[PDB]
RNA sequence: CGGUGAAAUGCGCAGAUACCGGGAGGAACGCCGAUGGCGAAGGCAGCCACCUGGUCCACCCGUGACGCUGAGGCGCGAAAGCGUGGGGAGCAAACCGGAUUAGAUACCCGGGUAGUCCACGCCCUAAACGAUGCGCGCUAGGUCUCUGGGUCUCCUGGGGGCCGAAGCUAACGCGUUAAGCGCGCCGCCUGGGGAGUACGGCCGCAAGGCUGAAACUCAAAGGAAUUGACGGGGGCCCGCACAAGCGGUGGA
């Protein structure tokens, strides 16, 4: 249990697709839209929030892929 | 000729083989080195000291076209990798950042057999 | 697809009687809808062969209602096949 | 540079690789992604909108046995493959060249045509597998999971898994997703090899497919489980076994 993106949140549509300030937080360092194990999200939840990312990507506010920068 | 302050230092490392070309803050390439360039053969060349080698060569070359900062990116998993960063590290470089952008298709092209 | 408005008006046509909402003759009525409407659809899309397995059935189904009504009210078989032109 | 155990073929001073920017093209969609979902099967994953099938739950409103199965028929049917046309990045049968090896004529490396991609028409086979036909009723429970409803501690449907009562099984195993207890209906089996061969018939442009023998010959062919042995299988352990040494044999 190292962070869960469930918690550290209020209430959201997951269905929106332009809340980038919320969605940018379900990626990695990278673009990779973050595991289940690591969003805390539903099984319903995390299949809605796959397609509301990919949706918000292709409109250019969220990120395909990233670079890893050591940090 | 020219006098280059801060630079790229790329890092391509190969299973086979490491290569790593400096280039200008625009990208530019001044001087590159390899393993085989450093004057080994085969097997050899993809090696933590082949690399190492490939690295402070690179650096060398560099620090005589004025270098004095780069910043790395390295391409690819392989053997020394972390040798050619080390190796720039404690070159004379000052090392202002790391990353790697090792190319992973979304999912593209058949691979040959042998994956 | 048929919306609720459309499909009611089909239902409120075949009903035996105020309020029927599914007699012999409106299921037959209300899938002998769907066919056309998803036969017209397989005009253009002749390569949709997996909602053609589901038009057998609807058809299948729709025959073996209409079988069952010549067994038993031969007259209201007649009135139903011709409000609605089938066997051909 | 690439490339392998090592290496060459190949590519490179017509400037390659590595790096930045521009453009064209094809084909497949990383993360989500699951041991998950949907489908009758074959099969189906970037995103969007249109057209469209199956399906589950609640309400218990309408019909009033209208049901189940199904020879033949008809349609669907991975991959490869056929015909015409388009397309061709990557890959890659055959084929070309490098190595390896006792010899490779394969496994490894560099190339490369069909093909892989789209449309249209064919082909119709499979370890097309749950190797388990469909439908219905009956027979403890536990646990994990996808997905509905409720007076949502828990209760109640429909899927997907694991473990198990009774029972069944040659065993392995199955066990409310039955391989248990029963009824209905279809398909199929009747010793191994010969053989999915022959002949005949049907389909096919072809490749070939479906249907399908006998003579002969064997006395077994088989399934599961047991002990052992062996493995260029795994795990732990030991011996001067290797290693670390000291001194020799092999020569005279
Ligand atoms: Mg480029
Ligand atoms: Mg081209
Ligand atoms: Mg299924
Ligand atoms: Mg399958
Ligand atoms: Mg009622
Ligand atoms: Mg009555
Ligand atoms: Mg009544
Ligand atoms: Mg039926
Ligand atoms: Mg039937
Ligand atoms: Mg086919
Ligand atoms: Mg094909
Ligand atoms: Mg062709
Ligand atoms: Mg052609
Ligand atoms: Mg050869
Ligand atoms: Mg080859
Ligand atoms: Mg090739
Ligand atoms: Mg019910
Ligand atoms: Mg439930
Ligand atoms: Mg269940
Ligand atoms: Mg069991
Ligand atoms: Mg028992
Ligand atoms: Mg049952
Ligand atoms: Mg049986
Ligand atoms: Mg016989
Ligand atoms: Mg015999
Ligand atoms: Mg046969
Ligand atoms: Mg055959
Ligand atoms: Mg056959
Ligand atoms: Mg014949
Ligand atoms: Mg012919
Ligand atoms: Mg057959
Ligand atoms: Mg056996
Ligand atoms: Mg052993
Ligand atoms: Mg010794
Ligand atoms: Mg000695
Ligand atoms: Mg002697």
């Amino acid at each position: 249990r190292k962070a869960k993106v469930k918690a550290t949140l209020g209430e959201f549509d997951l269905r929106d697709y332009r809340n980038v300030e919320v969605l940018k937080r379900f990626l990695s360092e990278t673009g990779k839209i973050l595991p289940r194990r690591r969003t805390g999200l539903s099984a319903k939840e995390q299949r809605i929030l796959a397609k509301t990312i990919k949706r918000a990507r292709i409109l250019g506010l969220l990120p395909f892929t990233e670079k890893l920068v050591r940090k | 000729k020219r006098q280059v302050a801060s630079g790229r230092a790329y890092i391509h490392a190969s299973y086979n083989n490491t290569i790593v070309t400096i280039t200008d803050p625009d990208g530019n390439p001044i001087t590159w080195s390899s393993g085989g360039v450093i004057g080994y053969k085969g097997s050899r060349k993809g090696t933590p000291y082949a690399a190492q080698l490939a690295a402070l060569d690179a650096a060398k070359k560099a620090m005589a076209y004025g270098m004095q900062s780069v910043d790395v990116i390295v391409r690819g998993t392989g053997a020394g990798r972390e040798q050619a960063i080390r190796a720039l590290q404690a070159s004379g470089l000052q090392v202002k950042s790391i990353v790697d952008d090792t190319p992973v298709p979304h999912n593209g092209c058949r691979p040959k057999k042998k994956f | 697809p048929i919306t609720k408005e459309e499909k009611q008006k089909v239902i409120q046509e075949f009903a035996r009687f105020p309020g029927d909402t599914g007699s012999t003759e409106v299921q037959v009525a209300l899938l002998t809808l769907r066919i056309n409407r998803l036969s017209e659809h397989l005009k253009v899309h002749k390569k949709d062969h997996h909602s053609h397995r589901g038009l057998l059935m609807m058809v299948g189904q729709r025959r073996r209602l209409l079988r069952y009504l010549q067994r038993e009210d031969p007259e209201r078989y007649r009135a139903l096949i011709e409000k609605l032109g089938i066997r051909g």
